[PDB]
């Protein structure tokens, strides 16, 4: 997945809390996110607001050449090869 | 001939740009059926096989457009001019029974069998007047 | 809750039907309705809505006044009025499965009551446009909305009667007793008579198996 | 207000109520059933 | 008592896209309000503002009667006798409805049928009715025989007399049964028609009626 | 049991199976099939 | 003290309806007049009643029409049409917003084919009742149904296994009572002044005819079945056999049944649309009457009060 | 032009006078 | 947009509406031609051992693709669209290719796709010394209003250019000159396009297929390619997209029955759209609501569907 | 007159 | 001839001209497409 | 024949052509489907209604002797749909309803019978309600006199499940399901054939003359 | 796959239907932020948006509503009475209002007591704009306090997006 | 279609003359009106 995670605290119904701005970044995993690097975890019951997957392939596309034509090329992206 | 015209005239009303309200869009006046129809009375006088298309514009018209007394004199001008006196008189009757006066208008035009009403409303023929 | 003032009610188990009825010296008012078989709306509010009809008979005048009429949160709405030439006898009013008076109707539409329901998104009668779908049930008013007299037949009157003669009419109406009174009467007696009419139909049906 | 002769506000208010008929989103009677 | 109307016209849908737009309608709202006005100045009479005739007023009615003038005269446009009790003084008769006829009479044959002379085409002609409406269509036909000097009193009989008479109201307002060619006929595509017959909102809005739209892709982006 | 790709359908782009199509060329044509043993 | 002023308001109210009703239909003093129908047909209206029924008749088979008249620039069967109108039209577009019609009104009409063959009264008496539909000016055939003696007598004997439809012949054992009203007249004006009876004589002939026909002790369940007016009609001509939905009939079956009930049979879209706008005003001229009758009960309950 | 009736009688009377006018006519 | 009426000129919602649409200024800017300095250049889509394509992504601002079929067997060079604003490279391509453009496949009339249909002919002419205009004959309604699309949108310079397809071709009556002009190259296509007869022979056993496919545009013309399965649609099936319909002589009904007409291809057939990015039919079927939507009325019994979108054609 | 015609036909008892 | 609505009989096609040959039309056939089935009681049929 | 005097021969010839292929489809089937065992179907040819009857006789425990043989009827009418509203209101979707009466042993059907709405829908049978008709015991006794109305019954899908639980075992154990629906509407659809055949003939007989 | 399907399930709810101009989920604007708090000035707006849209034109053919219901708005509010409160209203308290208070001729008390009935959920709705003229029309729940036990939509909620009631706060009213 | 009439930067290298007089002022001679007194 791909997600966005904010600064400020929105709630789910009303953004109305007891919280403020400074407690939240911590609380939600901003800070986090902006300290930790690329192999690292995230928390997964804090909210994220732009989740979209990726789509999948059959076909591991690891090791696949990239000297292929545009139109085979997206063939292949769609999981739907020609030939 | 008028009964293209009046489909013209409708369709005229029907693409054009202000749009009123159907019921005072689509209502041409009386006095311009009633020139139309006259107009169909005065062509009929000639040969009298326009009735038929007559006919047809008439039921149109009438479910159309108002159906006013003096659009009913046209069209029983215009019978008479097809020569169907027992049918004209028969939609005089029901004017009677209805209580439409009798159109004057066409009351005269009806004895200047060779005055259209076109002619007749315009500035010519004036010393028929 | 308790009756009206000055009237009998006549129900019988299975019917699915009660009458109330009430005769002045010179007057006489008989108001009949039949509870419907599918759920009911709550009288609290939070189905089919209970309508009934009410024929006031004047001597007098010779006339029959017929006032299609429905209890909400027990008030009412007098959606229909139509009059009749005799007066009031058992053929005209629809007791049993037969119909009243048939080819007359002329009522002017005197509420909005349809109209209103559709912006607070109530489904109304009328489940499906095609008729003949719905025909399959038919002599029920309740689910044949096209047959149904307390519905017009499904005809949507071409007036609507001017508020100030419509609220005029409605209480000139009340002073035979056809209040309130009556109407929240009468929603609490076809919630009861649902209640009880289903209960014997359960044990009637526990009873064979 | 000189050339347009409207305001802004006043614009988008306008829009708003010419646009209001079609702008009803309603409930639909649920449950419709395949068919073919 | 509020009768159902018997039109086609109809909104769009809550489930098909909006689509065809060779004909497109919306609603219409001029700059000013017109129905206080004058039947003959409102929007759609405004092509024959030069024509409409000279006003002439209370004053100079009052100032008439009494110190009449040998070329002048006023003519009544009233048509219903029954309706017209009483005579403005110094005044000759001509109903508005044989106007038409009346202008082009002869000197000779006007006089034979109203028993008046047919005044000259230079002289001052003052026309007068209940409200006006008579005294404008008959000052309209006195204009078209080129007549120099045509005036109509818009408050006329009425302001005269403390009348409250009306004139004419023939309005052409279809009766509700009575369907509207567009819906019967069957003279355009499908699709034109449909769309021709769609209004955006309660249809006495006063609508306009476009054609060929294009999309605003740059506002779209 | 002709096959879809076989028939005429196929050749007219017409889709095997589901709605007719109302404004293809083939449905506006005019069809009077009870006329060809007078006109032919 | 209360109701003499709530029923004198009534009456006020009443009165006063019916001065604005008369005013509206004024056009400069002469009342509106009823839309005139087309060549050949006369209607007749039940006065307070919510239909009306109009009538022609072919003494030709199809000659006699105006199609095959025009023709400008064996004695086959004469034929009858009734076409029966009651005072329903509704918007469909109001209760499902996903159907574009705006309006839909609901017209029977019933041809009779007679001597001038199964279609005579004396063999069966088969004659097509064919509902029709006005959907914003258009005419579309509902259902069209072959209803014969055979039909009727099947009905009331051989519905089911032995003793047919104990739901029909319970209809009929009840079959309430006839009410004569008061007939009021709106007839072609070719045809206003020439015969006046002519919808009664043809009504009797063929009653007479079917009665003294075989089916004769079944006559009077066909004629419930015929009956247009009844919801007993409508549930027997149900219990018969439904038409074919016409939309699964062929195109080309469509097309030529669409031109023979136009202009062969002669009941055309104008005949539809002129239905239409007679039932807009005969529903009008109706409203004038309960006006009436409002303001009779009202003065009623004053006098006495 | 249907009428009810109670008595065979009265019944019977009313159809002769029915007679008349429908012969005279 | 439209001719300015009497009832346009005196209705104040058309002036509520210019103010807001565009701000201050009451008319629209239009869609200016792309700047030299920002040009991209042609790029080979596709190598086969009979065909090749190369095209060009964002053409117009109305980022319509520019596409062009090489026989590799005859070197014929055919063009797609007539979209390009700037032509003059792919006649320089071409020269350098040492190819011969003999066609070009309007696959319908609307203005993004025949802006440059003139500048087009003129450049690859010249360069060539004729150049042929497929297209088909119902969008005479969009060919003659070919100017009111250009006043809108503010391309001027091509608004007083009559079209090439107007020029008295072999199926119009020609010019009787004094003693003292016609295209013979230009075919125009038929809306019974069958999958047996209706195609063009690009050479070398390479047979390209239209399919008529109103909707979007009257006269639209989609391009098939049995062989290396490529379906140039244009204007009528995107990434995740379909044709507009809020367009004069545009209908959703028969979108709906074009986008039905591809039931049968396979799978794996890619489609390089008018506009946007490539996408393949497969996943047009699996992930295109439009299509999901046009599928699902017709399951719930629609009898008269119609689809399409309201905003934006990319 | 309508009223006297309802009389007439008797819907006015 | 009795249709229903979802399903849809399969034809054979006759030739490889398909409904309507893009390649060209002779003349009898052309003959035969202007001299359709039409009822003829409403068809003016005219030669100059 | 000739136009003359037959101006319909273009509508007389397309019925003949529609008459002539009905016949000539190879589709058709000459024999009706064989209904289940124990079954007799009648149908007046004519009518939109045919019925099938069989005898019937339940088991028991506690071994009453002279278990009462029972009559099962099944009542099908063919469905109607109107084609006035088609093009713009989706398809109606097909469906076979019937009544299935049960009657304990020349007495009637609306009698002293228990009758079960079903609705046998493309997939799988369906009951609506369960409609009753004479007296009843309850396990005190009540009457359903009404023919066309009454009490038809709350519907079952909202029926409390203890009664559910008896009626679906009270059908199985009559056989009463799905296999029974699929031949109910096959029959439907083999009667409607050849009811469209004969009004096929009928309206060729009727145009003529 | 050769011709992958389409996935169309076989039951689909009416509202999925409804038209996007590119057939896409619209957005959701948040409300203004006038609504924070349910004060005087903004209690009132359900009531506000029902009597509007049920004195208004109906229908797909916009059947003109006879009646003005705006007219009693004033009085309403006057008292302090909200549709909530309305809502709470029993039927006693009804009569009593309609006669004493608002005057309603029965013809009007006809017309609006198909919004009593239903107790309609009666609280502002997200819709693509500040302005938000959406009014949620489901059935109330008395456990809900008469608003639809649906999305956000329970005790005390007076806008969808901005916060729960302060009924506390709210005695402050009188 | 029905053709309509066709109506009417600038480069440095151009003479930069004014293209057309304009005369408003004297064409329409605006009495005084000020909102203050
Ligand atoms: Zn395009
Ligand atoms: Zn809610």
């Amino acid at each position: 997945v791909s997600g966005r995670v904010y600064r400020r605290f929105y709630g789910d119904r009303n953004r109305v809390s007891a919280h403020s701005t400074m407690r939240w970044q911590h609380i939600g995993g901003w800070k986090l996110l902006k300290r930790i690097r690329r192999g690292s975890l995230f928390p997964h019951n804090v909210p994220l607001y732009a989740v979209t997957k990726h789509a999948q392939i059959d076909f591991p596309n690891t090791l696949l050449d990239t000297k292929h034509s545009t139109v085979e090329q997206t063939a292949m992206q769609y999981n739907d090869p020609m030939s | 001939l008028p009964h293209v015209i009046y489909e013209d005239f409708m369709k005229s009303c029907t693409f054009a740009s202000l749009q009123n309200p159907p019921e005072e869009q689509f209502a041409l006046p009386s006095v311009l059926l009633r020139t139309l129809l006259c107009m169909a009375a005065y062509h009929c006088t000639l040969d009298a096989d326009y009735f038929t298309t007559c006919q047809m514009l008439f039921g149109r018209m009438e479910q159309q457009q108002q159906t006013t007394p003096e659009v009913l004199s046209a069209w029983v001008y215009c019978c008479t001019a097809s020569g169907r006196v027992d049918e004209a008189l028969t939609y005089a009757k029901y004017m009677a029974d209805c209580s439409a006066p009798f159109d004057v208008t066409v009351f005269s035009l009806m004895q200047h069998p060779s005055l259209n009403p076109i002619e007749v409303e315009d500035g010519s023929v004036p010393h028929s007047a | 809750a308790h009756l009206p003032f000055n009237f009998d009610v006549c129900y019988e188990l299975g019917s699915r039907e009660f009458t109330l009825f009430s005769s002045v010296g010179s007057t006489s008012v008989l108001v009949f309705c039949n509870v419907s078989s599918r759920r009911l709306r709550s009288v609290k509010g939070g189905r089919s809505p209970v309508v009934f009809s009410a024929f006031v008979s004047m001597p007098t005048s010779g006339l029959t006044i017929e006032a299609l009429c429905c209890s909400s949160l027990g008030l009412l709405v007098v959606d229909g009025v139509s009059f009749h030439q005799g007066p009031l006898t058992e053929s005209m009013i629809p007791q049993d499965a037969h119909p009243g008076p048939e080819g007359h109707y002329q009522g002017p539409l005197l509420n909005q009551r349809s109209l209103a329901e559709m912006v607070v998104n109530t489904r109304g009668c009328i489940t499906s446009v095609d008729p003949f779908r719905q025909q399959e049930s038919f002599f029920d008013g309740h689910v044949n909305p096209w047959n149904a007299r307390s519905l017009r037949f499904g005809h949507v009157p071409v007036h609507t009667a001017k508020p100030g003669f419509s609220d005029a009419l409605c209480h000139f109406l009340e002073v035979f007793g056809v209040n309130d009174e009556l109407a929240f009467f009468v929603e609490d007696f076809a919630h009861l008579v649902h209640r009880e009419e289903e209960t014997a139909w359960t044990n009637v049906l526990k009873t064979m198996m | 207000m000189t050339v347009h002769g409207t305001s802004l506000p006043s614009t988008y208010r306008m829009h708003k109520d010419i646009n209001k008929a079609q702008r009803n989103d309603r409930k639909l009677s649920g449950n419709r059933f395949k068919v073919l | 008592a509020d009768r159902r109307t018997r039109h086609h016209m109809m909104v769009d849908g809550q489930i098909n896209p909006r689509e065809w737009f060779n004909w497109h309608p919306k609603e219409y709202q001029p700059w000013y309000f017109d129905r206080h006005k004058f039947l003959y100045e409102q929007r759609q009479y405004a092509q024959f503002h030069h024509l409409l005739c000279h006003q002439v007023y209370l004053k100079d009615m009052l100032h008439l009667m009494r110190y009449p003038e040998p070329y002048t005269h006023i003519i009544d446009c009233r048509t219903s006798t029954q309706k017209m009790h009483r005579w403005v003084p110094h005044s000759l008769w001509l109903p508005r409805d044989e106007v038409e006829y009346a202008l082009q009479l002869s000197a000779d044959e006007f006089l034979d049928m109203y028993g008046f002379r047919k005044p000259d085409k230079s002289d001052d002609v003052i026309l007068l009715s209940h409200n006006g409406i008579y005294s404008e269509q008959a000052g309209w036909e006195w204009k078209k025989q080129f007549f120099q000097h045509v005036y109509n009193y818009r408050g006329g009989t009425n302001e005269l007399f403390g009348e409250s008479y009306s004139d004419m109201n023939v309005s052409d307002v279809l009766s509700p049964w009575k369907g509207p060619f567009p819906q019967s006929g069957v003279f355009v595509d499908k699709w034109s028609k449909r769309k021709v017959l769609t209004r955006t909102g309660p249809f006495d809005r006063q609508y306009e009626m476009q054609d060929f739209a294009l999309p605003d892709l740059e506002l779209e982006k | 049991p002709i096959a879809y790709e076989d028939s005429f359908e196929y050749e007219e782009y017409i889709p095997a199976g589901g709605s007719p199509l109302a404004h293809h060329w083939t449905e506006m044509t005019p069809s009077f099939s009870y006329l060809e043993d007078e006109f032919f | 003290v209360s109701l003499r002023t709530i029923a004198e308001s009534l009456g006020a109210a009443a009165a006063a309806e019916l001065r604005a009703e008369v005013e509206r239909d004024t056009r400069d003093g002469v009342a509106a007049i009823p839309p005139l129908p087309p060549l050949g047909w006369r209607v007749r209206h039940p006065s307070g009643s919510n239909y009306f029924v109009m009538t022609r008749t072919l003494k030709n088979g199809v000659q006699s029409a105006e199609l095959n008249n025009r023709r400008y620039r064996l004695s086959r069967a004469d034929v009858h049409l009734t076409v029966f109108a009651p005072f329903r039209v509704y918007d469909p577009s109001l209760h499902d917003p996903t159907v574009d019609i705006c309006e839909w009104s609901s017209f029977d009409l019933v041809v009779q084919k007679t001597v001038p063959l199964s279609c005579t009264p004396q063999d069966g008496a088969l004659s097509m009742y064919v509902c029709l539909a006005s959907v914003n000016s258009e005419m579309r055939i509902r259902s069209i149904q072959l209803l014969s003696m055979k039909e009727a007598q099947a009905l009331v004997e051989h519905a089911c296994f032995g003793n047919g439809e104990p739901l029909f012949l319970e209809l009929l054992r009840r079959r309430g009572r006839r009410r004569p009203l008061v007939e009021r007249r709106f007839d072609d004006p070719r045809l206003r002044y020439e015969e006046v009876a002519q919808p009664q004589q043809v009504a009797d002939e063929a009653a007479v005819a079917c009665s003294s026909s075989c089916y004769g002790p079944y006559y009077p369940a066909f004629e419930m079945l015929m009956d247009s007016c009844g919801s007993a009609g409508e549930y027997s001509r149900a219990l018969c056999y439904g038409g074919p939905y016409v939309s699964e009939l062929s195109r080309e079956l469509c097309d030529a049944l669409l031109d023979y009930i136009k202009g062969d049979l002669g009941v055309s879209d104008q005949l539809c649309e002129y239905v239409c706008q007679m039932q807009f005003f005969l529903e009008q001229e109706e409203y004038m009457t309960w006006l009436g009758q409002v303001q009779h009960v009202a003065n009623a309950v004053s006098r006495t009060a | 032009q249907q009428v009810v009736y109670r008595s065979i009688r009265d019944c019977r009377e009313r159809a002769f006078h029915l007679i008349q006018e429908l012969v005279s006519s | 947009s439209y001719t300015p009426n009497l009832t346009s000129l005196t209705n104040q919602v058309n002036r509520s509406e210019r103010l807001r649409k565009w701000g201050s200024v009451g008319v629209p800017p239009g869609f200016p031609r792309i700047p030299r300095l920002e040009a991209k250049g042609i790029a080979i889509l596709h190598e086969s051992p009979k065909v090749i394509l190369a095209g060009r992504s964002r053409c117009n601002n109305f980022d319509s693709n520019q596409y062009m079929l090489i026989n590799k067997a005859t070197k014929r060079c055919l063009l797609v669209d007539a979209s390009d604003d700037w032509p003059d490279d792919w006649a320089a391509f071409i020269g350098a290719s040492d190819l011969t453009l003999t066609h070009v496949f309007l696959t319908h009339c609307h203005i993004d796709n025949i802006i440059n249909l003139n500048a087009f002919l003129t450049i690859c002419g010249s360069r060539q010394k004729e150049i042929g205009v497929m297209w088909c004959p119902a969008e005479e309604c969009w060919v003659q209003n070919f100017k009111r699309s250009c006043e809108r949108y503010g391309r001027f310079e091509e608004m007083h250019q009559v079209l090439p397809m107007m020029c008295r071709s072999l199926y119009t009556p020609q010019h009787l000159v004094d003693p003292v002009h016609l295209r013979r190259n230009d075919v125009l296509l038929s809306a019974a396009t069958n999958r047996a007869t209706s195609f063009i022979d690009f050479g070398n056993g390479v047979l390209l297929y239209y399919i008529f496919s109103p909707g979007h545009s009257p006269g639209h013309m989609m391009l098939h390619i049995p062989t290396e399965r490529i379906l140039f649609s244009g204007d009528l099936l995107f990434f995740n997209k379909v044709g507009r319909v809020d367009l004069p002589w545009a209908t959703g009904v028969r979108l709906a029955e074009s986008l039905r007409l591809l039931e049968a291809l396979p799978d794996n057939t890619v489609v390089v759209p008018g506009h946007g990015r490539m996408t393949t039919l497969g996943r047009e079927r699996r992930e295109n609501e439009a299509l999901q939507q046009c599928y699902q009325r017709q399951e719930i019994g629609k009898q008269e569907v119609s689809v399409g979108f309201n905003e934006g054609y990319l | 007159d309508k009223i006297e015609k309802w009389k007439a036909e008797g819907l006015l008892p | 001839a009795r249709r229903k609505w979802g399903q849809k009989t399969w034809s054979p096609t006759a030739t490889n001209g398909g409904a309507a040959p893009a390649n060209g039309v002779s003349a009898q056939e052309a003959l035969q497409i202007a001299y359709r089935p039409m009822p003829p009681s409403q068809t003016v049929e005219y030669e100059e | 024949l000739p136009p003359s005097d037959f101006p319909e021969n273009a509508l007389l010839k397309c019925i003949e052509k529609e008459i002539e292929d009905e016949a000539l489809r190879l589709d058709k089937e000459e024999c009706p489907p064989p209904p289940p065992t124990g079954w007799e179907m009648y149908h007046a040819p004519g009518t939109s209604v045919f019925y099938g009857r069989r005898w019937w006789l339940p088991a028991t425990a506690s071994a009453e002797t002279r278990a009462t043989p029972e009559r099962h009827t099944i009542r099908v009418q063919l469905t109607k749909r109107d084609p006035s509203l088609d093009p713009e209101c989706d398809v109606r979707g097909e469906h076979f309803p019937f009544s299935f009466f049960v009657q304990r042993a020349e007495l009637g059907l609306y009698d002293q019978s228990i009758e079960v709405r079903a609705d046998f829908v493309d997939g799988e049978l369906l009951v609506d309600n369960v409609v009753f008709h004479g007296t009843f015991k309850t396990g005190e006794e009540v009457r359903y006199n009404n023919i066309f109305n009454g009490y038809p019954g709350p519907n079952l899908d909202e029926a409390e499940e203890e009664v559910l639980d008896g009626l679906q075992a009270w059908l199985a154990e009559r056989c009463v399901d799905d296999q029974f629906g699929e031949f109910v509407g096959q029959y439907s659809v083999w009667v409607e054939q050849q009811e469209y055949e004969m009004w096929l003939k009928r309206l060729r007989d009727f145009v003529a003359a | 796959c050769k011709v992958s399907k389409v996935p169309t399930r076989s039951v689909i709810p009416a509202d999925a239907l409804r038209y996007h101009p590119r057939y896409s989920v619209p957005r959701k604007m948040v409300l203004s932020n006038t609504f924070n708090v349910v004060g005087e000035n903004n209690r009132y707006t359900s009531l506000k948006l029902i009597l509007e849209k049920l004195s208004g034109h109906v229908g797909r053919r916009q059947y003109k509503m006879l009646c003005n219901l705006e007219k009693h708005y004033d009085k309403l509010k006057d008292e302090g009475i909200d549709w909530h409160e309305l809502k709470w209203l029993s039927r006693e308290e009804l009569i009593v209002l309609f006669d004493k208070v608002l005057h309603l001729t029965r013809t009007e008390r006809a017309a609006l007591l198909p919004a009593i009935e239903a107790k309609v959920c009666g609280v502002l709705r997200q819709t693509d704009s500040r302005h938000s003229t959406v009014v949620c029309m489901n059935r109330g729940n008395a456990n809900h306090g008469w608003r639809c036990g649906r999305n956000g939509h329970t005790n005390d909620v007076y806008f969808e997006g901005k916060a729960k009631a302060n009924t506390a706060a709210l005695q402050l009213c009188r | 279609v029905n053709p309509d009439t066709s109506p009417m930067h600038w480069h440095y290298n151009l003479p930069q003359g004014m293209e057309r007089p304009h005369s408003v002022n004297r064409t329409f001679a605006a009495p005084f009106q000020s909102n203050h007194s």
